[PDB]
């Protein structure tokens, strides 16, 4: 069985600073590139920022761009966003995805990233 | 996309000499193994001759074995078959094909991944 | 190359019942809808039934908007045919009726899309 | 760099469907051709470029495969520029490909003689996909000449496919294994291999 | 084989400058792509810099790049590494490595896990 169980988020403001943890537990996180994921209430699922298995490279979609930071700690099988100057659309229940396959890359651009493992997730609001 | 473009060939007297010409353009050509096929009207394409890169041997059909020679120039991403002494039984239509290599075997003919468009060579006897 | 042969049509009396049978060869009905077209004079091929196997446990019926609850489609595999069920006759109906399969799946309701092209049968509503 | 887990690829009990074909990456290892050449019976191997095999020892930066199944014939469709069905509505590749793609045929690696109905393709989705690309998921296509809703309505399909379950017609309908070899150069620091 | 020798090295002020010369004996130098690595006795071997063996190319790692210069000399059969902007945490043996192209062959995009390792020089930058 596989564990992803996420914290932080809450109420907040445009324009404040978030930072959403997901801890993994079941497999070996560091094997896997691991994705930031958004449910918006009424509307399908987006796809956030994305983060190799070891952390060498890191993605993020263009709503999110240039404001938002994708990290790991491998040794702590420990994922972080960063979120920063966000705009009320982020409103989301926020989950962590782990890859079907493994191995560092599942995304350079397009795809459709099949998530073999959803989290619990966690919900962030931004409302003025 | 892998375009092998034709030249040479045409009406020849018997035992005189010929360069039929292949031009590929591919994606780095330099790692193909080459063959020069033939077809008369109303059978199969055959063998002709084959040059394999990866260790530089030739082999030439048996009724043609001696008198070609299939060569292959990766800076110029050319093959020539120079043809001397041709006789009647070359009339035909020649096509070059180039085979994907570096694999655990090396003589890819069966696989037929593409051949040019082919050139007509008329030997008068 | 894929034949269809249609057979029924001919005469028959307004107010009446028939079936059309288009017998398909040269392939098996896989995933391929087969296409009732009719031309009549001053008409092009329109759309008038279909009939699709999804492939695993239905078959999917499309009726044209004036021949709607009045008509029937229907097929069998085994015989690789095609029944169109026709009842309650009106004079305009007469017309050269053709199965059609297209040479791929590409569109279901489309005339030119169907490149395969029956003898038709020439089917006549008059008492 | 030691040898790399290149071979477990080749010899693994599972592979997606084509759709879903798998994009793995391999990184930070030397891949020789000795890691794989006890069980040497790939039916077909193609390369654009020096390949992994031609020399023995060869490092790249980014080297990823890509892992599916298909039915035989269609294993002639993957190669750059290539048009119909498996190359353009589950797999491309770019046209200027630099790389390798290999082939071989099983019909008990997928654990049975009748073959696997669990490996899906799609037929048909309007536009064709363009280098390497994916949007195939589990929907229902809509329209197409006549707008309709949900499941098999009027001119509308079910974009997946299901190959056959019963005994095989040979091996061109067999489920040939396919990795595309796939890698690239590019300025980045060295002691990366693959 | 290949010999590599280095010489240079020693103790540094921190910002200060020094060259690192690897000279090779042996099989031809000017065939093979050559690197410096660094290995400190708290850390494992990492790329430093890398010059191809056409020496048209250059790879610095993330951790100098911009701030150490690696050159190649074939008619003087040596690679100099320029180092300067040095920092206390620079301190390690510095190793000169050349990758076989005889026996393997490489493409310069980015290649080469080297196949021999020099004696090593120790660099040590004290402020």
């Amino acid at each position: 069985q596989v564990q992803l169980v996420e914290s932080g988020g809450g109420l907040v403001q445009p324009g404040g600073s978030l930072r959403l943890s997901c801890a993994a537990s079941g497999f070996t996180f560091n094997r896997y590139a691991m994705s930031w994921v958004r449910q918006a209430p009424g509307k399908g699922r987006e796809w956030v920022s994305g983060i190799y298995s070891d952390g060498s490279e890191t993605y993020y979609t263009e709503s999110v761009k240039g404001r938002f930071t994708i990290s790991r700690d491998n040794a702590k099988n420990m994922l972080y966003l960063q979120m920063n100057s966000l705009k009320p659309e982020d409103t989301a229940l926020y989950y962590c995805a782990k890859d079907e396959n493994a191995h560092e890359d599942y995304f350079n651009s397009g795809f459709d990233r099949k998530y073999d493992y959803w989290g619990q997730g966690t919900q962030v609001t931004v409302s003025s | 996309h892998v375009q092998l473009v034709e030249s040479g060939g045409g009406l020849v007297q018997a035992g005189g000499s010929l360069r039929l010409s292949c031009a590929t353009s591919g994606r780095t050509f330099s790692t193909y193994r080459m063959s020069w096929f033939r077809q008369a009207p109303g059978k199969e394409r055959e063998f002709v001759a084959t040059i394999i890169w990866s260790v530089g041997s030739t082999h030439y059909a048996d009724s043609v074995k001696g008198r070609f020679t299939i060569s292959r120039d990766n800076a110029k991403n050319m093959v020539y078959l120079q043809m001397n002494s041709l006789k009647p039984e070359d009339t035909a239509v020649y096509y070059c094909a180039a085979q994907r290599s570096d694999s655990s075997s090396w003589g890819y003919e069966d696989d037929y991944d593409y051949w040019g468009q082919g050139t007509q060579v008329t030997v008068s006897s | 190359e894929v034949q269809l042969v249609e057979s029924g049509g001919g005469l028959v009396q307004t107010g009446g019942s028939l079936r059309l049978s288009c017998a398909l060869s040269g392939y098996t009905f896989s995933i391929f809808p087969t296409a009732w077209f009719r031309q009549a004079p001053g008409k092009e091929r329109e759309f008038v039934a279909g009939i699709r196997w999804n492939g695993s446990t239905r078959d999917y019926t499309e009726y044209a908007d004036f021949v709607k609850g009045r008509f029937t489609i229907s097929r069998d595999n085994a015989k690789n045919m095609v029944y169109l069920q026709m009842i309650s006759l009106k004079p305009e109906d007469t017309a050269l009726y053709y199965c059609a399969a297209s040479d791929g799946v590409i569109d279901g309701t489309n005339a030119n899309a169907y490149r395969y092209w029956g003898q038709g049968t020439q089917v006549t509503v008059s008492s | 760099t030691n040898l790399c887990p290149f071979g477990e690829v080749f010899n693994a009990t599972r592979f997606a469907s084509v759709y879903a074909w798998n994009r793995k990456r391999i990184s930070n290892c030397v891949a020789d051709y000795s890691v794989l050449y006890n069980s040497a019976s790939f039916s077909t191997f193609k390369c654009y470029g020096v390949s992994p095999t031609k020399l023995n020892d060869l490092c790249f930066t980014n080297v990823y495969a890509d892992s599916f199944v298909i039915r035989g014939d269609e294993v002639r469709q993957i190669a750059p520029g290539q048009t119909g069905k498996i190359a353009d509505y589950n797999y491309k590749l770019p046209d200027d490909f630099t790389g390798c793609v290999i082939a071989w045929n099983s019909n008990n690696l997928d654990s049975k003689v009748g073959g696997n109905y669990n490996y899906l393709y799609r037929l048909f989705r309007k536009s064709n996909l363009k280098p390497f690309e994916r949007d195939i998921s589990t929907e229902i296509y809509q329209a197409g000449s006549t707008p309709c809703n949900g499941v098999e309505g009027f001119n509308c399909y079910f974009p997946l496919q299901s190959y056959g379950f019963q005994p095989t017609n040979g091996v061109g309908y067999q489920p040939y294994r396919v990795v595309v070899l796939s890698f690239e150069l590019l300025h980045a620091p060295a002691t990366v291999c693959g």
